[PDB]
DNA sequence: ATCGGATGTATATATCTGACACGTGCCTGGAGACTAGGGAGTAATCCCCTTGGCGGTTAAAACGCGGGGGACAGCGCGTACGTGCGTTTAAGCGGTGCTAGAGCTGTCTACGACCAATTGAGCGGCCTCGGCACCGGGATTCTCGAT
DNA sequence: ATCGAGAATCCCGGTGCCGAGGCCGCTCAATTGGTCGTAGACAGCTCTAGCACCGCTTAAACGCACGTACGCGCTGTCCCCCGCGTTTTAACCGCCAAGGGGATTACTCCCTAGTCTCCAGGCACGTGTCAGATATATACATCCGAT
């Protein structure tokens, strides 16, 4: 199917080209269904960690978003702790011309910088601006008792 | 039961007679094709908001209300039938 | 006034007070109607009302009949200036036209 | 031998006959079927109160009428008696029915 | 000239460009995957956003869609993509 | 059944007042319950703009003069004017 | 010897220049004045807004060229140029205007 | 107190409301008959400004009565408030 | 310092910011825009309040709105100003 | 949708659901107001808003210009025929009018 | 300027039919009494902007003149429309039959109003730098008298 | 059919200024959470009137022919708008100065909504009779060809 087309070309791509700090992959016998895993970069909090995270592709596609979720939890604003995270990319800002790996190299970029505009926990973001060294040791305790 | 070509039912006597009525004295040949064409013209763009009127009520008959409004909303308001 | 008749009739006028007031509270309007509102505009629809059946009637009289049509009123609206000023936009049914008929349609001597 | 008037006083007569009555002009059925036409085309499986398409008679001749008077008028500007499709037109157009 | 594959390149579908249609952006995309995110998508530029509400419209009465002048080059230069496409 | 409200006696009340031997027909009660009506949507929602725009919540007696003033043509505005005052200076005592 | 311009060539310039443009064409000061005359033969000693003679000027300008255009269509039917009042009057006529 | 105030709509100013309008050719009796429909448009206009000022305790035409007062007559204005 | 006047030009602005994103807008045409859907508001609002009181209905809800759109608007803005709105409600309730 | 967000990104506006929905309730239309409509007028009046500055902005550019002003309004009004026949008895401020000459009066 | 036909329209009288005007039962909507609270009236204060004036410069208005092009009246042609007659068509009226759908009633559940605590979206005020207005000189192009 | 001179308009480059766009502080209006009363959604039943068919009169529509008078083009006269140059009037701009009245705030009281009880005004239905429409027979006004 034109779909399947396109999971089949963006297979090649992503094979022949791994992105950096990133990986992905099927993760069972259909071709709808994906996996990928991300971690921390070097300019980040979150270092060391290794997050795994679970994709879902509509029947219309690429019209409609796919789904995305969290499978681990992490300390920022954007994240919480069932899955969903705060990207414009997943509801509104969803362009047919993006790609997987576009739109995981943008969670890495999310991950690097913090945008609380748009916060789904509220407690993080104002720790964050109150006081910085607080949000920097208990990020680090648990990405090390979490992440780990 | 599909109706066609009915326009034809307005004819050139018709036509002399509302033309008589507004004070017309002589008339050309060609005023008839026009008259039926402002005819429908108008026809289509009342019964449009009639029938639109009727299909919000979950309704499926086109009453008499649904006319007086739509006239009235075109900006010709009708004494006589209500409201 | 003596506060203990009906509202019509301590005002002096023939239209429903009672009527007016409930349809000026439950037609989405304002959020609270004052209490001489009512009487006010009852009195300006009777008025116009008289007006109105005053120069039909003399019209069905001139015809020769004791009862209004349609072409009754639409011959009394028409003739005067300004309630023809007013019911502008107005079509009535059954009511026909004003007769005029151009002087240059008319035979020459 | 036969007796017949000059071309333009029965036209006269038929005016001042049409001016004093209120009687529609249009025969009923033709009009409801044409009504039921153009209501057939925007939605399917109507059905019509007779006071509707009552309605709808009344309305349509009183806007014939006037935009007969109006015609009138416009052709009696040019220099003329009789109406031809440019006085509908122009009057159509002042009113701003087409603009 | 022609312009080589990689920019005769669909990057919406990933595949060859079909009936050809230029956004104001110049952003060029195939005419079904155009009927296909007017139809679901927010009527904008799926690559860069610029949405175009009115000029969908003023086309779509005129019926002036396609980019013409490229589906021309498209098709007679590489008639193997276009039979099979 | 269902009731259905209408101005036809108060009508022929102020008819009867005007000329005592004239009758109505059917069709011009219709006619003159639509005048009345349309009259009243008419002075009613003027009265209801002229209060919006001021800032005011409630319609009293000089929102519906005002709005006589500016619906009704010269002569005719005097005289309901003129009526609607009498009217409300004889229900207040 | 002189340069001249045959009678109607400059017409068209001016009608040429003055579609372009969108500045007023009546002067500010006896536009004022005659405002605040039929003012105050409505209501005495009243004062006015700037803002309030700045509208009536913009909606007395755009009535009067709307008329202007429907007039000049009901001197081109007569087959003229020139415009006369009783274009001017026939087209008020039509519009309902002056009844 | 101002008398004849209606002759400062002068013969240009009407021939450039018609340059406007889209005319090539104008007779001489244009002027008069301009000059008394824009004072009937002027009169009718300020008669429902005049009357929404006076239902607001003012003593200034203000713009917004302006706009009420055309908006009444199918003339709706952009640009100055509403 | 003076009452605060709310006003549509932060809206409008950011709209402008989408179709056009190099063009600016004067104060003037602000004002003009503002007016227009002030306009558009009240017309769609009024006839929606009309056609529910026509039905013995108490509530405006999207319908009548719809209906209100479909009377008001044009032959072809119409089929588009449904179009956006009933996706919007789509979006907006799942 | 899901919830703990602005109320107008739910839906994907710009306008504001929430002045709509106060302007709606205490606008003397109807006693009480669904919780669907204030968003069905706010993308109507985005569209329509959305749809006149697109032309505006066209005839901006056309001009050698980089903003709009009222002329490029009723440009854009008067062109385009719904347009057109939806602001019909609307005037536009300092918006002049459309260029066109009869033919009649061309020289020949 | 008439006169007689000849046609059409208005006037006077019988009759008979169905719609108007009135009367009866009753039931629902309006009237009477009382309570609570917030909307609007009234007074006091601040300061914005509306009015009034003076001086100058200069763009626009008023006036006069010469002339050509458009408005307007008179003639002549012929073709399209009015009037009258015989014929063909479907409208109008009555009567009967059927059922689709409008309208009303009873249950009940979900949606929308109301209230209180809380905080961030959006408005008021400031500041600056680029887009647009203006000036000055040159290039391009319609216009008209003369061939 | 054209060539050329006078004149109006469009392009291009440099200078300046003010208002459009972005930022900061703050206060009030929209959000969230919980509760409750009722609007309307749904199912069932009645019975009203909208649709369809058939047969018979006769009224209105249709087609044809004859003739006339009105539309339309052409010519000619003349006078009244137009384009241009000169003088005169007052609009426009900038500045200063005063105070009227618009806009906001605080206090209070009285006018309107909400609730309960009760009863009579107006609505539906039934009945009689007379105002008006129709048929019929004269009287008079009006049109038209011919003196
Ligand atoms: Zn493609
Ligand atoms: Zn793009």
């Amino acid at each position: 199917h034109m779909a399947l087309k396109r999971i089949n070309k963006e297979l090649s791509d992503l094979a022949r080209d791994p992105p950096a700090q990133i990986s992905a992959g099927p993760v069972g016998d259909d071709m709808f269904h994906w996996q990928a895993t991300i971690m921390g970069p070097n300019d980040s909090p979150y270092q060391g960690g290794v997050f795994f995270l679970t994709i879902h592709f509509p029947t219309d596609y690429p019209f409609k978003p796919p789904k995305v979720a969290f499978t681990t939890r992490i300390y920022h604003p954007n994240i919480n702790s069932n899955g969903s995270i705060c990207l414009d990319i997943l509801r509104s800002q969803w362009s047919p011309a993006l790609t997987i790996s576009k739109v995981l190299l943008s969670i890495a970029s999310l991950l690097d910088d913090p945008n609380p505009d748009d916060p789904k926990v509220p407690e993080i973001a104002r720790i964050y601006k109150t006081d910085r060294d607080k949000y920097n040791r208990i990020s680090r305790e648990w990405t090390q008792k979490y992440a780990m | 039961k599909v109706l066609r070509d009915n326009i034809q039912g307005i004819t050139k006597p018709a036509i002399r007679r509302l033309a008589r009525r507004g004070g017309v004295k002589r008339i050309s040949g060609l005023i008839y094709e026009e008259t039926r064409g402002v005819l429908k013209v108008f026809l289509e763009n009342v019964i449009r908001d009639a029938v639109t009127y009727t299909e919000h009520a979950k309704r499926k008959t086109v009453t008499a209300m649904d006319v007086v409004y739509a006239l009235k909303r075109q900006g010709r308001t009708l004494y006589g039938f209500g409201g | 006034s003596a506060k203990a008749c009906t509202r019509s009739s301590r005002a002096g006028l023939q239209f429903p007070v009672g009527r007016v007031h409930r349809l000026l509270r439950k037609g989405n309007y304002s959020e609270r109607v004052g209490a001489g509102a009512p009487v006010y505009l009852a009195a300006v629809l009777e008025y116009l009302t008289a007006e109105i059946l005053e120069l039909a009637g003399n019209a069905a009289r001139d015809n020769k009949k004791t009862r209004i049509i349609p072409r009754h009123l639409q011959l009394a609206i028409r003739n005067d200036e300004e309630l023809n000023k007013l019911l502008g936009r107005v079509t009535i049914a059954q009511g026909g036209v004003l007769p005029n008929i151009q002087a240059v349609l008319l035979p020459k001597k | 031998k036969p007796h017949r008037y000059r071309p333009g006083t029965v036209a006269l007569r038929e005016i001042r006959r049409y001016q004093k009555s209120t009687e529609l002009l249009i025969r009923k059925l033709p009009f409801q079927r044409l009504v039921r036409e153009i209501a057939q085309d925007f939605k399917t499986d109507l059905r019509f109160q007779s006071s509707a398409v009552m309605a709808l008679q009344e309305a349509c001749e009183a806007y014939l009428v006037g935009l007969f008077e109006d015609t009138n008028l416009c052709a009696i500007h040019a220099k003329r008696v009789t109406i031809m499709p440019k006085d509908i037109q122009l009057a159509r157009r002042i009113r701003g029915e087409r603009a | 000239a022609i312009p080589s594959l990689s920019e005769c390149q669909c990057g919406i579908c990933m595949e060859i460009l079909v009936e050809p249609v230029t956004l104001p952006c110049n952003h060029t995309l195939c005419k079904p995957c155009f009927q296909s995110t007017v139809e679901k998508a927010s009527l904008c530029c799926p690559f860069c956003r610029r949405r175009v509400s009115s000029w969908t419209r003023y086309h779509t009465r005129r019926n002036s869609l396609v980019n013409v002048e490229l589906w021309t080059i498209i098709q007679k230069h590489y008639p193997r993509e276009c039979k099979l496409r | 059944r269902s009731r259905k409200e209408s101005y036809s006696i108060y009508v022929y009340k102020v008819l009867k007042q005007v000329h005592p031997d004239t009758g109505i027909s059917s069709k011009a009660m219709g006619i003159m319950n639509s005048f009345v009506n349309d009259i009243f949507e008419r002075i009613a929602g003027e009265a209801s703009r002229l209060a919006h725009y001021n800032k005011r919540s409630t319609i009293t007696s000089r929102e519906i003069q005002t709005a006589v003033r500016l619906l009704l043509p010269g002569e005719l505005a005097k005289h309901a004017v003129s009526e609607g005052t009498k009217a409300v200076t004889k229900y207040t005592s």
